[PDB]
């Protein structure tokens, strides 16, 4: 790897020059390099080249041919399994999140690539919710934007996290908080299966896992009501009927769950009374 | 339910009762209680259905004390709505 660094630097400079100035001085060399990488079948080399191209030549200006070449190289690298390669590329893209990492990582538009990106975003959100760092807000916003941009199939990705947020008892509260934050930051992209999931077993599991938390964690009823208010665009009647049946008719699987659901319904009613008919007078009304 | 042992739901119930209140004495009591329990925030903009004409809106807001202007605004709005 003695002369490889110089070749990588020259390729990065050519890509930057082609992105800045629309010239044909990097159309043949990039194609030859891509063909050589495809014939060599080296995922680590392609990942290193992509990282070097996205490290400093990704926040300068928008690219047309260099971006297409990078997308083709990423597709050729992800054509194989590339388990460790993708596992390292996810961390490399999450570390260099400044500033066009979202447009460079999710540009593959592949099934396995989107699945790996969603898994990495969920893992990063869980780690940020469990650590509660200063820069966790930026990572959460980036994950929410990446999830909203990839709106192809998010029901299974949300169900896989909802099923795991009720198995444990220690990290279950943090997982539920991260899921609620992601749903509030994504305009509730998945809300039809929000009530049919926790029917009898998941609801009891969440009620038993919430007892291990504190008052500051259990005080998320206001956030839950605020998230449920600006949601349920087509499945509001069923959710309201289920809540009224599990809260008033005493049809809850647990004993303390009915009190929590009653408190949640009261908080939702208070929020609807304070937001719909008590917002303001001069500006136009809100859209609920 | 009364005595919710909280603040947000208590203020919500209080402003709901204020909206549902017609007698001026109860209105004044609720408004002075809200002014005493909260900061110096206005409580007249709690209903978008109270449309006061702009001919008197410029003068109804030119009052130093917030309690008196809030009371007079609520009274005028409710009187116009009842008329």
């Amino acid at each position: 790897r003695a002369t490889r660094t110089l070749m990588d630097i020259y390729v990065q400079c050519l890509s930057a020059l082609i992105g800045s100035c629309p010239d044909a001085c990097v159309d043949a060399l990039l194609d030859t390099s891509v063909q050589h990488s495809p014939h060599f079948d080296w995922v680590v080399a392609h990942i290193g080249s992509s990282f070097p191209g996205t490290i400093i030549s990704r926040v300068l200006s928008c690219g047309l041919k260099d971006f297409c070449v990078h997308g083709g190289a990423g597709g050729g690298a992800g054509s194989s399994g590339g388990s460790s390669s993708q596992t390292p590329s996810t961390d490399p893209f999450p570390g260099s999140p400044a500033i066009p990492a979202e447009k460079r990582v999710p540009k593959i538009a592949s099934v396995v690539g989107i699945l790996g990106h969603l898994a990495s975003r969920h893992g990063d959100s869980i780690r940020r919710e469990l650590l509660r760092m200063f820069h966790d807000s930026l990572a959460g916003g980036s994950g929410g934007r990446s999830g909203d941009p990839s709106l192809q199939a998010t029901v299974p990705f949300l169900l896989q996290l909802a099923v795991m947020s009720p198995a444990l008892l220690g990290t279950v509260s943090g997982e539920l908080v991260d899921c609620l934050k992601p749903p509030a930051v994504l305009s509730q992209l998945q809300q039809h299966l929000q009530g049919f999931p926790r029917e009898e077993l998941d609801n009891m599991l969440n009620l038993a896992v919430h007892l291990v938390s504190q008052a500051s964690g259990a005080g998320a009823y206001r956030l839950l009501q605020f998230l449920v208010d600006t949601a349920m665009p087509a499945s509001v009647i069923t959710t309201q009927g289920l809540a009224v049946p599990d809260t008033v008719r005493e049809a809850c699987d647990r004993l303390i769950q009915l009190l929590l659901l009653h408190l949640q319904k009261l908080v939702h009613h208070r929020g609807g009374s304070p937001g719909e008919g008590v917002l303001g007078p001069p500006p136009p009304p809100r859209l609920v | 339910y009364d005595i919710p042992a909280s603040a947000s739901v208590n203020i919500g119930q209080l402003e709901h009762q204020l909206i549902l209140s017609v007698d001026p004495w109860r209105i004044r009591q609720i408004l002075i209680e809200l002014h005493g329990m909260t900061s110096e925030r206005q409580f007249w903009t709690v209903s978008n259905k109270w449309e006061v004409p702009s001919v008197y809106s410029g003068v109804i807001l030119g009052i130093k004390d917030n309690l008196t202007r809030d009371l007079v605004y609520i009274l005028m709005a409710k009187g116009l709505h009842c008329s």
